[PDB]
Formats: C-alpha cells, structure tokens, sequence
C-alpha cells in the first residue's frame, strides 16, 4: 500500500525557523498532488497547501503568504515545507494527505500520515512528591509529580513498576507562561504512599527518563 | 470563505444524526466527510456526496440539496462518538477548504461526583515559601472547569488555576488543575480547605497547614 511518512517533533521559539519532511511511497509517481493542512488543538482544520509529487509548480492558500515556501526533491521522493517568522499561533500539527482510494478520482485526500506536532516551552521539574501522614482511606493523596514543570510532554511517574497502577495522568494546565506539567502518579494505597519508590522526572530537555526522587513519604 | 456548520450534536443511540455544510457556491462543487477520532487522524467517510469508500459501515450517507449538503447517520453507534467535517472548495475552485467540524457524541460517560485530593505541601515547596496543594479528579462525566480553592478565606483566583478535563481512560473525564499558593498565606490559613467542582458538583479537600 501507500506509505506516507512524517518527521518527528519539532519545537523552536517563536520567529525561528522550522524544517518537516513528508515522505511519500507506493504510488504511481506521475502526478499525485500531496496536501499539507494544519490543526490547532481543539480548532478546526486549515488547509496549508499542496504541492506537486513529480511536476514542480505550487500554489500556496491564499491567507498565508511569505512565510510559507514549500519545495520537494522528486529524486528524494519527498516533499519540504520551510515557515519562517514562528507565532504564538502556529502551535499546531502538521498534517499530510494523499491518495489511495480504488474508485478513481483526485481531489479525495485518502491517507493522513501521523503528524508533527510544534509548540513553544521551556524546561523545568520539581523534587519531593510530598511530605504527609499516612491517610486513613486507602489512597495516596500526594504521588510522584513535578509542580510548576514548563518541560512539555513531562513523564513524572515512579521509577520503579509500583505506585504506576491506579495512578492517573495529570493535564499540563499552562496558564502562566511556564507550561506546569504536573503530571500526577497517585499511588492510590494507603500503604503504598508510606513508602513510594523514587519519581522520575525526564522533562523536555531530556527525552530519556532521567533518575529523580520523588516519594509520597506518607 | 470559510463554509459554515454547526459546531457540535448530540444525538441518543439509536436515533439518527443529521449534520449540514452550508455555502454560496457549494451547488457546483463536491464534498467529502471525513471522520477524526480523537487524536487521530481523519478518515473519510463520505466521498463524492453519496457514496462512502471501501470498509464504510452502511449506517452513514450523504445528501445534497440547493446549498446545503447533509450527512445521515442512521442507528448511531458508540464508536461513532467523534469530529466530522466538509471539505470543499471555493469559487475560484483552487483553494481548498475544510467546514468547521461538528463533535458528534452520543447519550454519555458515567456520571460521578467530583473528587478533590489535594496533594500535600513538598519539602522544597515550603523552603522556597510556595507551599501549595493540587487537586486532580479522578473521573468526571462532563466535568466543569471550575476551580476554587478556599484555604482559611473565600475562593481566590491566584490560589487555583483552572486546566482542561483530560478524558480518562475508564469511560470518563479526567480533571487534573495545578493550584499554586504561597506558603505564608497557607501558614495563614487555619487549612487548606481546596475545593474542586466538576461533573455539577463541588468536593471540598482540607489539609493542614
């Protein structure tokens, strides 16, 4: 079948310069014209552009000019877009759509490859997870977790396999201008939250889960 | 030009769901429905404003009528729950446009109370003189973004910052918002008495200073 590929997260400040590669396959490579279209979160889905996969010319949506500027290598098999003058507003993914559907007939974008996704943030985490008394009911009030963490896609969870059962993400709420990844690991036990193993907290900067301590201490 | 269409349904199971897609030069032109679960990419379901591709369950069709293109969903599954949009183009027919996107649901997560924990000053936290406790919901159906936290004094807006309702994984959403507080003010405070309201109800979470 049809394989489209895309790059993978890409975060820059705003008014940098931001480079995602499409790459397309399985089709017969004379004309397939390959969409672009971006989604902000929650929002509707605005149509970027498209580009020719063999011819060349390119015609760019009409309330987007400048900044955009997109240019494939036909030998490469793959299409470049380059956006310049980042915006707060341009936080978004990045979509591709081309065609695979077996009744005939362009202008039915069949497959969407997995996106890219671009924000803006910074990095930070937290220490201790808590310093309470054990809790009569059989919950953990206060589980691994960095408070005030601007570090988008923040993983603090235990480092060991207990206290990671029960536990439910906690959502990034950014209000201020560092993002605030809390993400919460309750360990949802009484005896669990006395002894809670050590939170790791890998944060942007480090995709890898970093070592970190982080104990309920209940 | 941008087409227009109603933002959001909802629709009992087993009852059809009507969804419009409206615009001045819609007539000559076709449009294409296409399905996005949540994050997801979207996946056609209707093309060429009749007929739906290869793999389709037959419960979705497509209509057409002066301006006014309509998408029938006869007996509304529970997988059906997600965002259906029009694609079309405009007069000059070299841009492409996508309609606003309606969040089709169907009647419902389990409905709970909302539960307020609020996690226990840290170490460093009272060091650098910002104790503080946050309060996450566990699961809410249709939780509201409503936030007050009360510790030893009314609601403050500082104290609490509300946060978006995460859907949970058990059949219901998740809502998780970061409270920061200095900790003067909750030495000040006789308890940190936080109270977090989601799913039309209000759990209040006292700890000690």
């Amino acid at each position: 079948q049809v394989q489209l590929v895309q790059s993978g997260a890409e975060v820059k400040k705003p008014g940098a310069s931001v480079k995602v590669s499409c790459k397309s396959s399985g089709y017969t490579f004379t004309n397939y014209i390959i969409h672009w279209v971006r989604q902000a979160p929650g929002q509707r889905l605005e149509w970027m552009g498209w580009i020719n996969a063999g011819n060349g010319n390119t015609k760019y949506s009409q309330k987007f000019q400048g900044r955009i500027s997109v240019t494939r290598d036909t030998s490469a098999s793959a299409a470049y877009m380059e956006l310049s003058s980042l915006k707060s507003e341009d936080t978004a993914l990045y979509y591709c759509a081309t065609l695979q559907m077996d009744y005939g007939g362009n202008g039915d974008l069949d497959y969407w490859g997995q996106g890219t996704l671009v924000t803006v943030s910074s990095a930070s985490t937290k220490g201790p997870s808590v310093f309470p008394l054990a809790p009569s009911s059989k919950s953990t009030s206060g589980g691994t977790a960095a408070l005030g963490c601007l570090v988008k896609d923040y993983f603090p969870e235990p480092v060991t396999v207990s206290w990671n059962s029960g536990a439910l993400t906690s959502g990034v709420h950014t209000f201020p201008a560092v993002l605030q990844s809390s993400g919460l690991y309750s360990l949802s036990s009484v005896v669990t939250v006395p002894s809670s193993s050590l939170g790791t907290q890998t944060y942007i900067c480090n995709v890898n889960h970093k070592p970190s301590n982080t104990k309920v201490d209940k | 030009y941008e087409l227009t269409q109603p933002p959001s349904v909802s629709v009992s199971p087993g009852q059809t769901a009507r969804i419009t897609c409206s615009g001045d030069a819609l007539p000559k032109q076709y449009v294409y429905w296409y399905q996005q679960k949540p994050g997801q990419a979207p996946v056609l379901v209707i093309y060429k404003d009749s007929e739906r591709p290869s793999g389709i369950p037959e419960r979705f069709s497509g209509s057409s009528s002066g301006t006014t293109v309509t998408l029938t969903i006869s007996g509304v599954q529970a997988e059906d729950d997600a965002d259906y949009y029009c694609q079309a183009a405009d007069s000059s027919n070299t841009e492409y446009v996508f309609g606003t996107g309606t969040k089709v649901t169907v009647l419902q997560p389990k409905a709970n109370p909302t539960v307020t924990l609020f996690p226990p000053s840290s170490e460093e936290l009272q060091a650098n003189k910002a104790t503080l406790v946050c309060l996450i919901s566990d699961f809410y159906p249709g939780a509201v973004t409503v936030a007050w936290k009360a510790d030893g004094s009314p609601v403050k807006a500082g104290v609490e910052t509300t946060k978006p309702s995460k859907q949970s994984n058990n059949k219901y959403a998740a809502s998780s918002y970061l409270s920061l507080t200095p900790e003067q003010w909750k030495s000040h405070r006789s308890y940190s008495c936080q109270v977090t309201h989601e799913g039309s109800t209000v759990e209040k979470t006292v700890a000690p200073t």
